[PDB]
RNA sequence: UGCUUGACGAUCAUAGAGCGUUGGAACCACCUGAUCCCUUCCCGAACUCAGAAGUGAAACGACGCAUCGCCGAUGGUAGUGUGGGGUCUCCCCAUGUGAGAGUAGGUCAUCGUCAAGCUC
RNA sequence: CUAAAGAGUAACGGAGGAGUACGAAGGUGCGCUCAGACCGGUCGGAAAUCGGUCGCAGAGUAUAAAGGCAAAAGCGCGCUUGACUGCGAGACAGACACGUCGAGCAGGUACGAAAGUAGGUCUUAGUGAUCCGGUGGUUCUGUAUGGAAGGGCCAUCGCUCAACGGAUAAAAGGUACUCCGGGGAUAACAGGCUGAUACCGCCCAAGAGUUCAUAUCGACGGCGGUGUUUGGCACCUCGAUGUCGGCUCAUCACAUCCUGGGGCUGAAGCCGGUCCCAAGGGUAUGGCUGUUCGCCAUUUAAAGUGGUACGCGAGCUGGGU
RNA sequence: GGGCUCAAACCACACACCGAAGCUGCGGGUGUCACGUAAGUGACGCGGUAGAGGAGCGUUCUGUAAGCCUGUGAAGGUGA
RNA sequence: UCGAAAGCUAUUUAGGUAGCGCCUCAUGUAUCACUCUGGGGGGUAGAGCACUGUUUCGGCUAGGGGGUCACUUACCAAACCGAUGCAAACUCCGAAUACCCAGAAGUGCCGAGCAUGGGAGACACACGGCGGGUGCUAACGUCCGUCGUGAAAAGGGAAACAACCCAGACCGCCAGCUAAGGUCCCAAAGUUGUGGUUAAGUGGUAAACGAUGUGGGAAGGCUUAGACAGCUAG
RNA sequence: AUGGGUCAGCGACUUAUAUUCAGUGGCAAGCUUAACCGUAUAGGGUAGGCGUAGCGAAAGCGAGUCUUAAUAGGGCGUUU
């Protein structure tokens, strides 16, 4: 499938890696909506900074 | 009577773990005993280094009759 | 066809220990003797040699038994990564994870190669 | 150990060791298995040597601890020198300099019948760069040439250079007679944070109080408050924030010394004790001492306790410091 | 702080709204890549001390310059 | 345009310097990060008592001490048995994480990685969270690990308030939506709705301990064979 | 905490010589001169410096060399 992601809270002062989730998912920027693959390896890294994201 | 002195750290252990590849001659453990025992493949230093002798990956066991943990180098 | 015995392994207690029963045809052990090979910081005890009068007593092998040992869930509990919260020496919530102990229980192993005998 | 299950990781954190030893305590082949307990046994006893059963590493391993140890890495015996020379794939460790492990190749050995094992010791401490000088080798160099000297190369010796990356071959103090550059990076004063300590209050109540815990006290213990003493820290100030005491002038708090109002009393009265309320006003003079204080004398209704840069030196003093 | 008590407190739930230089909209500049052998398009960027890198302004003198400007007013000064 | 450090090691060194770490530029070269899956070692949190120490009961029993002076125990006590606790320098056990390796998708702002070289700065850090030592589990204390922020970060919230919360400012706009935090007035936005609690201005600072404050819940005793309280009498 | 009463003027990364790296040029297995000469920024001067070969302490050997008993391993070098 795909799934829409977006990133609803900012990234200062986050954990190095949840940053990196967040931009390994696409993501640049606060309100920012990608489309990524439903794949474990993308769901992943949406699990891991759930909190920073919005999954719909 | 009092303290304040210790020695330098040895920097023992594990330094290639189960499943990596491995060439001849690669330092495996650095430990004070033979807390792990050398398997297939893998030599004894004076100091009780596991040493490679052959190329291969590392396999770590846990056999024999008296529970020793082995380091083996296996194809 | 399978069994028994012996040697060597796999595995290393669910495999061990203890107790009890059993095996001498062969095998093995105990056994006989010591001049010969060889041995004892003394001693044929062990090691070694030449044997087959005696015996399965010891040991060993097989079989049985939960007395010990060993193994051991499910559930819960403790801890804990991340996010959040409180009354913030310490805890709680969401989510992920998850023991140790203990309990129910389990166990008197399983497999392989070769040689001899027997069975069918 | 701290050290947070890879490595590493600080403190004037918590504990111990080293500055060696061994030609056998190294190598190898062969062989063996401890400590302790119990029973029996001449001296012999808790414990000596001997025999038996249990025991299964609770012993040992030159030495501190930790990790190891049955192919024992522990113990004995025979023969030995591999505690060899050149090296060395590849790693670990690491700022560098150093450091650690090492299969395998060649030369030459030792032990074993042989496969094999041996480049020190169960491992991790037992150490010191360069310069300079000394000794043994050397096919190198040799200031015209041949030599030599001297130098190079290889081996090796001389540092508690222990402040152990070692300034020099060679080195202690005083300064209130002091001086410069700096620092609130860092002390003394005051401020701040904290509250161990201090002071004040409370909780429990064994006990004292003739009896009677709580009139008055109250052990053993416990909980607070204040900022208030002694401290802790080092945040402000070192291109300067004047110190103790006195004098003058104060201002605030209340945990009240007098005066005012009360409850209880082990309160007959007079006088007290304790607690509650109350901050309006008041709340000594001298001797000694720089004293604050204190002791003393004599008063007073009383001679309160604190905060205010231990109030007050661009207001005085200068006795102390 | 005023003030507040069937709260303007506390507990629970819900629907609204306010709120930043965050996000979006509109206009502009700039960096780096890519497409462009172009003007430019596309994407992502653009807080900053020590510090590194890049690109410029202005001043005096020399050449260009025996030129050019200048008493129909230079430099300087003071306003727009 | 990019963009640190206040670390490690050494230093007659400690407020200096040097190599490494971290920044920048250039050249070259192909790695890197996140996640998933798979393969690993560990000895921490927790736990435990199998070892080493340390506990407390009880049973049984040496041995020690009394009465004899050959017998029996007034009194202590080894071991063992059972129950029962503790431990940074205890461990029969033992996570989560973290770390190492391999394979794989997408995303990297066009690059992350590495190498070589030119130029540095920096080697006084601070606070907050978490794990610890130390201190009194005192300090805006001190010393480590780890993350975040400040340093070098403006804006909004926390009254004011580096280090907390939200969020990372290229410029302009008299546009809109949100975050934390808020919405009676100061002062933008609910004197919003529903159901409760509080009466202390608790809210809007604190403990042991004390109390017929008040709300909810689950039980129990006595009770119209007279409960509790009051009154009369014994 | 420091410094500055204000204004105007002045006031601090320079220069020489050696050198390394980068950029940009000349020439190229070569490149370049110094002193000096020179009717003199020309031209000459090529002594010297760097490069075209390395290894070794060195004698030396040389695309090899050093270590070594070793033509084995290994070090550095050689394919510009
Ligand atoms: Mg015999
Ligand atoms: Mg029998
Ligand atoms: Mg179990
Ligand atoms: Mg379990
Ligand atoms: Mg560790
Ligand atoms: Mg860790
Ligand atoms: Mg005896
Ligand atoms: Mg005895
Ligand atoms: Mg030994
Ligand atoms: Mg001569
Ligand atoms: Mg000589
Ligand atoms: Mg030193
Ligand atoms: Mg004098
Ligand atoms: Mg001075
Ligand atoms: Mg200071
Ligand atoms: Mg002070
Ligand atoms: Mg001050
Ligand atoms: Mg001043
Ligand atoms: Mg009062
Ligand atoms: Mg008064
Ligand atoms: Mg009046
Ligand atoms: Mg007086
Ligand atoms: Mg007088
Ligand atoms: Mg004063
Ligand atoms: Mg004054
Ligand atoms: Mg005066
Ligand atoms: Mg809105
Ligand atoms: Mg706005
Ligand atoms: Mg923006
Ligand atoms: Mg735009
Ligand atoms: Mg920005
Ligand atoms: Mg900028
Ligand atoms: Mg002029
Ligand atoms: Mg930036
Ligand atoms: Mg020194
Ligand atoms: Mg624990
Ligand atoms: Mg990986
Ligand atoms: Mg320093
Ligand atoms: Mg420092
Ligand atoms: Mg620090
Ligand atoms: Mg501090
Ligand atoms: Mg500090
Ligand atoms: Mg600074
Ligand atoms: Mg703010
Ligand atoms: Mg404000
Ligand atoms: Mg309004
Ligand atoms: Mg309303
Ligand atoms: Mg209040
Ligand atoms: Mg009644
Ligand atoms: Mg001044």
């Amino acid at each position: 499938a795909t799934v829409k992601v977006t990133l609803v809270k900012s990234l200062n002062g986050r954990l190095a890696n949840h940053k990196a989730c967040v931009k390994g998912l696409g993501l640049r920027r606060i309100n920012h909506t990608v489309e990524v693959q439903d794949t474990p390896e993308n769901r992943g890294m949406i699990n891991k900074a759930y909190y920073l994201l919005r999954v719909e | 009577t009092r303290n304040g002195r210790d020695s330098e750290s040895k920097r023992l252990g594990v330094k290639l773990f189960g499943g990596q590849a491995v060439k001849a001659g690669n330092i495996l453990v650095r430990q004070r005993g033979t807390k792990f025992h050398a398997g297939y493949g893998v030599g004894l230093g004076k100091d009780h280094t596991l040493f490679a002798k052959v190329d291969g990956v590392v396999k770590f066991e846990t056999k024999g009759a008296f529970g020793r943990k082995y380091v083996s180098i296996v194809a």
